[PDB]
RNA sequence: UCUACCCAUGUCCAGGGUGAAGUUCAGGUAACACUGAAUGGAGGCCCGAACCCACGCACGUUGAAAAGUGCGGGGAUGAGGU
RNA sequence: AUGAGUAGCGAAAGAGGGGUGAGAAUCCCCUCCACCGAAUGCCUAAGGUUUCCUGAGGAAGGCUCGUCCGCUCAGGGUUAGU
RNA sequence: AAGGAACUCGGCAAAAUGACCCCGUAACUUCGGGAGAAGGGGUGCUCUGUUAGGAGAGAGCCGCAGUGAAUAGGCCCAGGCGACUGUUUAGCAAAAACACAGGUCUCUGCGAAGCCGUAAGGCGAAGUAUAGGGGCUGACGCCUGCGCAACGAUCUGGGCACUGUCUCAACGAGAGACUCGGUGAAAUUAUAGUACCUGUGAAGAUGCAGGUUACCCGCGACAGGACGGAAGACCCCGUGGAGCUUUACUGCAGCC
RNA sequence: UGGCACCCGGCUCAUCGCAUCCUGGGGCUUAGUCGGUCCCAAGGGUUGGGCUGUUCGCCCAUUAAAGCGGUACGCGAGCUGGGUUCAGAACGUCGUGAGACAGUUCGGUCCCUAUCCGUCGCGGGCGCAGGAAAUUUGAGAGGAGCUGUCCUUAGUACGAGAGGACCGGGAUGGACGCACCGCUGGUGUACCAGUUGUUCUGCCAAGGGCAUCGCUGGGUAGCUAUGUGCGGACGG
RNA sequence: GAUGAUCAGGUUGAUAGGUCUGAGGUGGAAGUGUGGCGACACAUGGAGCUGACAGAUACUAAUCGAUCGAGGACUUAAC
């Protein structure tokens, strides 16, 4: 359950290592987000030189959460950290690599490229 | 908190006693007035 | 749910331990009705423990029975009486062993009193 | 980016406009290290039909040659300019005669009109964290204004009667509501004049390092006990030490404003 | 809050309408006891409809 | 006999830290002042109980109390408390 | 008189069995349990002036009850050359 | 649970560190400090083992957790103000206000100068210009304004730790509330058989006019009205007082 | 010894008007995509933050939209000095002395057991032409009423082209509401284990008391949301 | 469920407690053997313990009795 002022950690090789959310898109008074949603965030930790810079405002997709997703058949999934991938408005990976496991829910949200680049999908 | 009255027998007799009243003139006037009224107890 | 008897848990356990060993010695006592209804659940459990009889059961009841003289001449305490000549009395009777017997209220505070005794 | 613009700044403009008539002469304080970017067009639009002089305070921390060149550029532009050091009176003696020469026309007109000459009324205006109160205290020798080493000390305009000769008006610093050119904002943030808790210090440090590498490579070489000019910033940061990964940025900006380096200017 | 006005006798008497007691439960004398209470002992000898106790 | 200041006589302060002057050996010297080592126990010095205050919050405000209680806080060998 | 049989009954662990008695949750005895213990221990100041001990009592006072009391009646009790 | 200041004037409140040893410690400085700076590591039990003389080292054995419960410092940056320790409005203000060590000006030759008293008689002092009264400032280093080293329940701003402050509340314990037995007050009170809506009215209607609703009596809760209750929580006026200042007068003090 | 006009912000709860911000229905002026303007309509909805004294205020990011107003600031016997607003202090400006201005700043005490009318719940009487037990009709009243994307229609209407409707179908969200504990979690003080100090049952082993339930790891029933099911669809 | 009230029962009966089987929770009981110098490990044994949840079983309590509660008004039309 990600919300305002929640610090995630990027899982791609763009140069940003930690972001802080600003708003959750997709509703008049929406206040929570889960796996497979899109958020707007500000970069809080980045290398002095690189593609992205500190203080920049971007948007990302959540891929891991402490509380996972209740699947249809009654199975549950859960991770140990909250991670996001920075994207463009056309839903493509801004970086080149995806690190760590990636939830399968992304596949049903037409995030095909991220799923393809992921090493292991659970 | 300390209340204003802390009893003590010596100081009472030294200040409001009979001999203290009789020492000066105003004390004698006080004794005369109390005798005139007829109070059972006078001085202290 | 269990009654609270208007006391903290530690004091409630203390009262229960006191009363359940006062009853075994005297075999009939007089208390308040709402306090004797909450007592019938423990005495019968202790009586079942006494009816079992093995060593493991005896050490279980030793944690819920206070040290009192009970009988004087032969010097047997509450636990020995419970395991000796009470389990022998209720040998074929399965189920309730106690009887609750109501009576009037008392002058001081109008609480309804009752007498509880072994059957 | 940089947006700092509280409400007292907004009230200052209205107060200045409402008390414009009494003003005789205006002093516009401008930092010497960044003479062009330190000007405020917003307050200049309000200020017209009034003679004025450009003042360059904190002139000890800037290079003499570039400041003198800028002084020439202001002079031949069509405005009088001067270089001043507030903390120790360097050019403070040569401002009263300049004011007298400027206002002599109205002074003689009034004198021939049949009244005794009166005191000169001056208004001091400029961006925050420049010597607009230290200068007044030096001029009055009294230490009557409150000064501090951070922007936003004074909050209300005040009249100061220096003898029977001057009536000075002080004013809290004013910034334009919205910046346009990011380089000007970066320079202003480097020099101070901003609360520094609203901006990104890392970008300021990066700008400082790249400007240094471009302009004063020798001063960057000497630095503080290390001699290298690599491509990134992490080489210099971890000189003297988990250590602060990038909090050393503050250190980079800490010394420069205190002139641990030699005198320099950004122009 | 303090009362705005005193209350008349009629209002007080009407308020005390439901403030009364109840006639107790009356049963037979147990073992020639004295008119004992329902589900309780005889006053004479603690009898239960003739079943004396205590 | 409460509180302000003064006078003459008594009395109280669990424990633990830091280590000034002075002294001795001594690189240094021709010996210093300065190195270190040992000894030494100064201070309106430090942490903190009894004792004395009264900075924050909450309760109480026809109160247990006509200035209190609970949890934190300041001084605690001195221009001290009694 | 109304408010009204309303607010309150002033920090805290007691349970059972015997006894007295016209009347017992509250008085006496016994056994367990529980709290303080740098005192909620003992001894002796200022101060109080019969409150101390024994036998009787149930009007009034004990924020309830009372066969009990620092309450009401009768008696008794305080010994210094250190 | 998830998040971790998003609340709010403000991290107010609560949460978090805390004990014994062993390593390691910055800028600055009045060279004494800062400093327990900041940061790391180890604690249980058994044998070796009169352990050398009470170790230390070694080997081992358990739990999620070893100062296993109670009591023991939260830390780091930047600006003002005051040098410091201390003192103040008992009962609204503990501070930047008072005092303070140092500096400076002025009077005083001894029956001193100043004070208390009508006077006698005293303090100053049994002391004598390196000593006493009365003013102004207020450490010590740099100028005739500039330095914050050390201290602070001081005023402003920032960053870590950490959390029910909150997104958004949910359970649980105790003392009240509620029922029964005993005892049992107070502020207030013109008499009342005491609805609502649009009007009227000294101008803000349970009581007046027109209409609409409403069987009699209680118990547990809320606080819109009775311009609710108790000490007016403030604008005039007292040809009402007291206090205060004199180029308003007139008296008695002292001094010449 | 001039001239001539006027007579407090925040919290918790809401309710009403239309002079309509969005959604519905229309003329229009406007290829469509759109946009502008003017009528009819009050049913529902109408946001989170950073600097800031929220001002004669700046910015960030969303949403179909971030409407204007009345009700003794709507609302203190419901809550907050947080502005206003006192006795202690610094600087100031004016003044011939008793003082004048607040121009800036730091600190700084009010309470209330609900009598009546009102609202929200729960009972006791009697009435209703014979006494009772069930099941009911419905004069009346209250509740609900919101919207976005995506696929088809088919790039078909159009538009030389680029570019593009659309309300008939079909899916699926946001916010709000009503239920419930089968699942994921929370609490769960008479449930089960580990462990520190001290004291007690004559001692060893077994146990009891006290230390916030002594402290830690779990946790059944019940109560619960952050969990699960359903709703606002039309139609006359 | 604040108290009244409502609902399930009153000995042709499963309303409550107890007892016996279960379901969940915890996680390998006491005693006795074996191995080790000892702290400890293994076996007997998914062991022992179990508030509120289920199914059986009258073992203990729901005995007595008391109180209340109708005989259907009048007129006119259709019998
Ligand atoms: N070196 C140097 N420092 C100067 C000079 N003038 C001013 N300063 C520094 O600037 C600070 C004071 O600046 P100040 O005049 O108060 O700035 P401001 O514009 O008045 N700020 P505000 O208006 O908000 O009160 C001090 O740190 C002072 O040392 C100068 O000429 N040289």
């Amino acid at each position: 359950m990600i919300q305002q002022e929640t610090r995630l950690k990027v899982a791609d090789n763009s140069g940003a290592r930690e972001v802080l959310t600003i708003k959750v898109l997709g509703g008049s008074g929406r206040k929570t987000a889960n796996i497979g949603d899109v958020i707007v965030c500000t970069v809080k930790q980045a290398t002095p030189g690189g593609v992205v810079k500190k203080g920049e405002v971007v948007k990302a997709v959540i891929v891991r959460t402490k509380s996972g997703a209740r699947r249809s058949d009654g199975s549950y999934i859960s991770f140990d950290e909250n991670a996001c991938v920075i994207i463009r408005d056309d839903k493509s990976p801004r970086g080149t690599r995806i690190f760590g496991p990636v939830a399968r829910e992304l596949r049903e949200n037409n995030f095909m490229k991220i799923v393809s680049l992921a090493p292991e999908v659970i | 908190m300390k209340r204003t009255f802390q009893p003590n027998n010596r100081k009472r007799s030294k200040v409001h006693g009979f001999r203290s009243r009789m020492s000066s003139k105003n004390g004698r006037l006080v004794l005369a007035r109390r005798r005139r009224k007829g109070r059972k107890v006078l001085s202290a | 749910s269990y009654r609270k008897l208007g006391r903290t848990s530690a004091q409630r356990k203390a009262m229960l331990r006191d009363l359940t060993t006062d009853l075994i010695i005297n075999e009939r006592i007089e208390t308040t009705e709402t306090r004797a209804k909450e007592l019938r659940s423990v005495v019968e459990k202790m009586i079942t423990l006494g009816k079992r009889g093995d060593l493991h059961a005896r050490r279980q009841a030793a944690a819920y029975i206070r040290n009192e003289v009970a009988n004087e001449e032969n010097n047997q305490d509450a636990l020995q009486k419970l395991f000796s000549d009470i389990a022998t009395r209720y040998e074929e009777r399965q189920g309730g062993y106690t009887r609750i017997m109501k009576l009037g209220p008392r002058r001081g505070d109008g609480a309804p009193m009752a007498i509880i005794e072994l059957v | 980016t940089i947006q700092w613009f509280p409400g007292h700044m907004a009230k200052a403009r209205r107060e200045v406009t409402e008390k414009l008539k009494l003003i005789d002469i205006v002093y516009e304080l401008v930092d010497a290290r960044i003479p062009m970017s330190s000007r405020n067009p917003m307050i200049e639009d309000i200020l017209k039909n009034k003679p004025r002089i450009m003042l360059l305070n904190k002139a000890d921390k800037a290079d003499a040659a570039v400041t003198q060149q800028w002084k020439e550029h202001f002079e031949n532009q069509g405005i009088r300019s001067l270089s001043i050091n507030s903390v120790n009176g360097q050019g403070l003696n040569q401002i009263v005669p300049a004011s007298k020469e400027i206002l002599q026309e109205k002074f003689d007109r009034m004198r021939a009109k049949g009244v005794k000459p009166r005191a000169i009324r001056a208004l001091i205006i400029g961006i925050p964290n420049v010597g607009k109160s230290t200068l007044i205290n030096r001029l009055a020798k009294k230490n009557i204004a409150k000064t501090g080493d951070r922007p936003g000390i004074t909050t209300s305009q005040q009249w100061v009667k220096v003898g029977k000769e001057l009536e000075l008006l002080d004013t809290p610093g004013i910034l334009w509501p919205k910046f346009e050119d990011e380089l000007v904002g970066l320079r202003l943030a480097v020099t101070g004049a901003i609360k520094d808790s609203i901006i990104n210090l890392q970008d300021v440090a990066v700008f400082g390092l790249r400007f240094l590498e471009e302009h004063y490579p020798e001063r960057l070489k000497e630095r503080y006990g290390l001699d290298e000019i690599p491509e990134d910033i992490a080489e210099l940061f971890d000189a003297i030490g988990l250590i602060n990964y990038d909090k050393t940025t503050e250190v980079i900006i800490r010394d420069i404003r205190t002139e641990k380096f030699g005198r320099l200017s950004f122009e | 809050a303090v009362p705005f006005r005193r209350t008349s006798k009629m209002k007080k008497r009407l308020r005390r309408t439901h403030f009364k007691l109840n006639v107790p439960g009356m049963t037979e004398c147990p073992s020639c006891g004295e008119m004992k209470l329902s589900h309780r002992v005889c006053k004479a000898c603690g009898s239960y409809n003739g079943k004396d106790i205590n």
